[PDB]
DNA sequence: AGCACAATTTAACACTTTTGTCAAGC
DNA sequence: GCTTGACAAAAGTGTTAAATTGTGCTATACT
């Protein structure tokens, strides 16, 4: 269009990284050794990211412009540009949540700032060196 | 204030590269088989070449020599 | 030329599949999501023929028989009773 | 291949060749007469890092005319 | 349709055909299984002789 | 400060078992094991148990469970003791002791107490599988398998070694040689081992690698003009020919589609047989091989 | 925790962090702190009007302050991370994907703990570990020392794109190299025409 | 000389135990691989092997083993 | 390291269909 | 202007052997 007239900011939530991904990148590989073909469910996955070749899936059954759009059945390959393999993002899905480095460690920390927490005694927290205390049962400390 | 020369700037490099080896050297000795370690057994000589041509190459005082004419060089 | 099949994943988002209509469409298929998900059509046809993973139990099982395990236990609770 | 690019090839019959062409040419604003030549095949014994069959440089020279735009001092 | 066991070309061609029950096999016309995707000679032939049997 | 030393510190809280120790936890593992396994075995065919039964039961399981922990952070230190060695190598200090605590943790779970044998003489082979076999997993950003790891480290040595007994570098020769294997092998195997390098490394001294790298794919203004060229100068050059002489070459081709057909599916637009076509196919090649059509496309060659 | 435990909860971690956030009043903590700063003006209330930058900035904006904590990362597409062979053979990557891969290494191995049991000294390191992967990620060496490849020089994190002389808006934005340019050395025009 | 400088300081290598010594001395240079002119037409490096005394001994049972070694070129 | 064994992938191959091609004739 | 049958190359297709790849394990004692 090259007419646009807001852009805006703001906090990605897990559900709007979701949203952009693909697919979750689940290997830490890259391209296989002897072939040098993209991994399957590693960075660089055809399946998540993208073809290699311009509406050529990974294995090759679909291999014509005729079917743009339809993905692969055998290697989940969608045919299409493999400009797309630019444009396209995945994601973890972490076990442990983990704390985004500039809103903790940012001058002045903003976490610090947002739960009045010393920013010395917020990294012992997420870093494991201490404990927190994240509830208290206010009755059944007084009856008791 | 000196001056360290090429002899020195070698020497130095060299250093590095046998303190490298002897902590091989040092760990070897553990889990050998006692008897069975001779000097070359203990002695993995990697780290002390590799001193010598890491500082060759990539080292800004080992420099391309520079020469259009006989006084540049 | 595609036809469009559905399948859910565990948690239950859905998520729509751009296929070939002459090809096979698949029962399950590794979504966007991350998780695998099942066709809402017919079948749907197969358990994917699960063996279930090694565990601590079986470890001691090849050693221990359950005879010597159950002396074991013997010596433990004997101990237990006596206060 | 394209459907345009196959098309002359049948009424030219120029077989589509089993293989690109990745040659060496003369960077753009260069010029001079070749003046020697030094070739390292691996058929031949010499020698080459694995992967490497052949090694040709090429060496090439000319006079420079003193020119409008040279800098002197 | 599946104790003809037959021979794995013939068993894919027609189940991608589409006939799932021999009710189905014996309506189609001769000229009809070989107008399917890779069904030859050899394939008619096997099936014929299993049938006859 | 450090992340190692944050972790030694709490490993260091922990005390080290004597054998008799070793002996008491690895028979309370194996017994709540076996508590927890008949139970499970009462809970399909039901038969539930008397009370004082039941509430023990559940507390041999719990002190198993209490052991299995003991015995792991008792030996923490032994891991960390190993994974010393290993550093350097590619993988960070803590992912190596981290991995050698896996391999502590199947020490405990295979561990049997009645061999009489020290805990730290099976537990030193598992951790020690644990570490390396995840270097060969892990230390490469293009992974190897496990047995091409194998024969890259034997290579290696082989080198090392005939590299001491003939004081200079042995030939891929002497190297398949002394290794019993062909030497183009020894060849693909020292390209295996070849290591990517960093397109964000400085190599001006001002200006990063990555950004001296062409885009190959990229499109080349000139070559699409006169490939849109020469797609008019064919549409021009194909209505000299009849119609169905040019239908013929087109789908011949897949010039409209895109998509090549077979003599036998142009017979079947035309109500011809596939001979047919090919007849008409050599007729029209040899019209458009004609001087006057070809003259013009001569300079498209390439 | 043995006496007391059922009275109270406690943890480490960002898992942590992000009850405290998931139990948390803004427009009571707006509040709160806006009397704070009526009441009590010294430099205590120098501390409650900064902090209440932060605060308000989360009531205007519709934004969940759980943002903060990461339960996913996302993954930058490859083609900006690219790994390519030069001529010759050899090839050459990013930073970002050894990078990546000591996430999703350690995630992996965090699940693989979780899945078996382990006491909370191994799986804690393993959380800790994981937290610090995914900072070098972000930004590298902005805590402790930075993540380094042979030769001992830093990795690149996604920050290193952004910022500095060669950062996305100065080298590729605010300028770059363009087409239908040339340049040569300069001599005198003395016999041209001005224009 | 400072090849011999560094290897004072390395000889002997103790472990904790001092049960076993490894010790260095003597340092030898053969005749350069190749001249000059033959390593920059052929990209090597202009270098001469360098070889070592290494002796290894065991304080437990008094055994000495003496080995030539090669560090390197 | 090194091996053993199961699991998985790749090649090799036999075999069947399809595609292009020729001669000959309607 | 067109079709038929014999025919060989080419292209798929299923069936099997070889190779490649993944995982478990190693019991003096070693923290
Ligand atoms: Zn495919």
């Amino acid at each position: 269009v090259n007419f646009f007239d807001e852009l805006r900011i703001g906090l990605a939530t897990a559900d709007d990284i979701r949203n952009w991904s693909y697919g979750e990148v689940k290997k830490p590989e890259t391209i296989n050794y002897r072939t040098l073909k993209p991994e399957k469910d590693g960075l660089f996955c055809e399946k998540i990211f993208g073809p290699t070749r311009d509406w050529e899936c990974y294995c090759g059954k679909y291999k014509r412009v005729r079917f743009k759009g339809i993905i692969c059945e055998r290697c989940g390959v969608e045919v299409t540009r493999a400009k797309v393999r630019r444009e396209r993002m995945g994601h973890i899905e972490l076990a442990a949540p983990v704390t985004h480095i500039w809103y903790f460690k940012g001058v002045p920390s903003r976490l610090g700032y947002l739960l009045d927490l010393a920013p010395k005694d917020l990294e012992k927290i997420i870093y494991f060196a201490a404990y927190v205390i994240t509830s208290v049962d206010d009755e059944m400390r007084h009856n008791e | 204030r000196r001056l360290r020369t090429v002899g020195e700037l070698i020497q130095n490099q060299i250093r590095v590269g046998l303190s490298r080896m002897e902590r091989v050297v040092r760990e070897r000795m553990t889990t050998q088989d006692v008897e069975a370690i001779t000097p070359q057994t203990l002695i993995n000589i990697r780290p002390v070449v590799a001193a010598i041509k890491e500082f060759f190459g990539t080292s800004q005082l080992s420099q391309f020599m520079d020469q259009n004419n006989p006084l540049s060089g | 030329p595609r036809q469009v099949a559905r399948y859910r994943t565990d948690n239950g988002e859905e998520f729509d599949v751009p296929f070939a209509d002459d090809a096979e469409i698949p029962g399950t298929w590794l979504c966007r999501n991350g998780l695998e998900g099942t066709l809402i059509e017919g079948d749907v046809p197969e358990p994917k023929k699960v063996k279930p993973p090694r565990t601590h139990w079986d470890m001691l099982l090849e050693r221990r028989s359950v005879e010597e395990l159950e002396e074991l236990l013997k010596e433990r609770l004997d101990l237990i009773k006596a206060k | 291949l394209t459907p345009e690019e196959r098309l002359l090839r049948a009424i030219f019959g120029e077989k589509a060749r089993e293989v690109r062409d990745t040659s060496l040419k003369v960077p753009h604003g260069e010029s001079g007469k070749v003046i020697g030549i030094r070739v390292f095949s691996r058929e031949d014994d010499d020698e080459l890092p694995a992967g490497v069959n052949e090694l040709v440089r090429v060496y090439v020279a000319q006079k420079r005319k003193i020119s409008d735009g040279d800098k002197l001092a | 349709i599946d104790d003809l066991d037959l021979t794995v070309r013939s068993y894919n061609c027609l189940k991608r055909e589409g006939v799932h029950t021999v009710g189905e096999l014996v309506a189609r016309t001769e000229s009809d299984l070989l107008d399917i995707r890779n069904f030859g000679q050899k394939s008619i032939d096997e099936v014929k002789i299993k049938l006859h049997q | 400060a450090d992340s190692v030393r944050a972790y030694l510190k709490q490993i260091g809280k922990v005390a080290l078992l004597n054998a008799e120790e070793e002996v008491e936890l690895a028979k309370r593992i194996e017994a709540g094991l076996y508590a927890t396994q008949k139970l499970a075995e009462l809970a399909e065919k039901g038969e539930k148990l008397p009370v004082q039964q039941r509430r023990d039961m559940q507390w041999i399981c719990r002190d198993g469970d209490r052991a299995k922990n003991h015995l792991l952070e008792a030996n923490l230190r032994l891991v960390v003791s190993l994974a010393k060695r290993y550093t350097g190598r590619g993988m960070a200090f803590l992912d190596l002791i981290q991995e050698g605590n896996l391999g502590l943790i199947r020490a405990v779970e295979k561990f049997d107490y009645t061999k009489g044998y020290k805990f730290s003489t099976y537990a030193t082979w598992w951790i020690r599988q644990a570490i390396t076999r995840a270097m060969a997993d892990q230390a490469r950003t293009i992974r190897i398998p496990v047995h091409m790891v194998e024969v890259i480290n034997k290579l290696g040595r082989i080198q090392r070694e005939l590299l001491q007994d003939l004081g200079r570098e042995p030939t891929p020769e002497e190297l398949a040689k002394e290794m019993d294997i062909t030497p183009e092998k020894v060849l693909e195997i020292q390209q295996y081992a070849r290591e990517p390098i960093s397109l964000d490394q400085t190599i001006g001294d001002d200006s990063q690698l990555g950004d001296f790298i062409e885009d190959s794919e990229a499109v080349v203004a000139v070559d699409a003009v006169s490939f849109t060229l020469l797609q008019d100068q064919l549409q021009s050059v194909l209505e000299t020919l009849s119609e169905r002489e040019a239908g013929v070459v087109r789908l011949r081709f897949g010039l409209t589609d895109g998509q090549p057909r077979t003599l036998d599916e142009i017979g079947q637009v035309y109500g011809v047989t596939r001979e047919r076509i090919r007849q008409i196919e050599s007729k029209t090649m040899s019209k458009l091989r004609h001087p006057s059509r070809s003259q013009v496309l001569r300079d498209y060659l390439d | 925790q043995d006496r007391y435990g059922e009275y109270f909860t406690g943890a480490m971690g960002a898992e942590s962090i992000k009850k405290l956030i998931e139990n948390f009043d803004i427009d009571a903590e707006a509040e709160s702190l806006r009397e704070v700063i009526r009441s009590g003006k010294g430099q205590k209330k120098l501390r409650a009007l900064k902090r209440l930058k932060v605060v308000a900035a989360f009531q205007q904006s519709g934004n969940s302050p759980m943002g903060m904590v990461l339960d996913a990362v996302p993954v930058i597409p490859p083609e900006l991370r690219p790994m390519v062979q030069l001529d010759g053979g050899r090839f050459a990557t990013s930073d970002l994907n050894d990078l990546y891969r000591r996430v999703i290494n350690r995630n992996n191995r965090l699940k693989r703990l979780i899945d078996l049991g382990a006491p909370e000294i191994i799986v804690n390191n393993e959380k800790r570990m994981l937290q610090e992967s995914v900072d070098a990620l972000f930004d590298n060496g902005r805590r402790g020392r930075p993540v380094t490849g042979p030769g001992n020089r830093p990795l690149k994190s996604l920050s290193d794109l952004l910022k500095g002389k060669q950062g996305r808006f100065r080298q590729n934005l605010l300028g770059k190299r363009v087409d239908y340019s040339g340049r040569s050395v300069i001599v005198v025009g003395p016999q041209l025409k001005l224009h | 000389g400072g090849l011999e400088e560094v290897l004072a300081e390395l000889s002997p290598i103790e472990d904790f135990s001092g049960s076993m010594s490894l010790s260095f001395s003597d340092p030898r240079f053969d005749e350069v691989k190749a001249s000059v002119d033959e390593c920059k037409d052929k990209d090597m490096t202009y270098a001469a092997p360098l070889f070592v005394t290494a002796e290894f001994i065991n304080n437990n049972t008094g055994e000495i083993k003496s080995q030539t070694v090669f560090m390197g070129d």
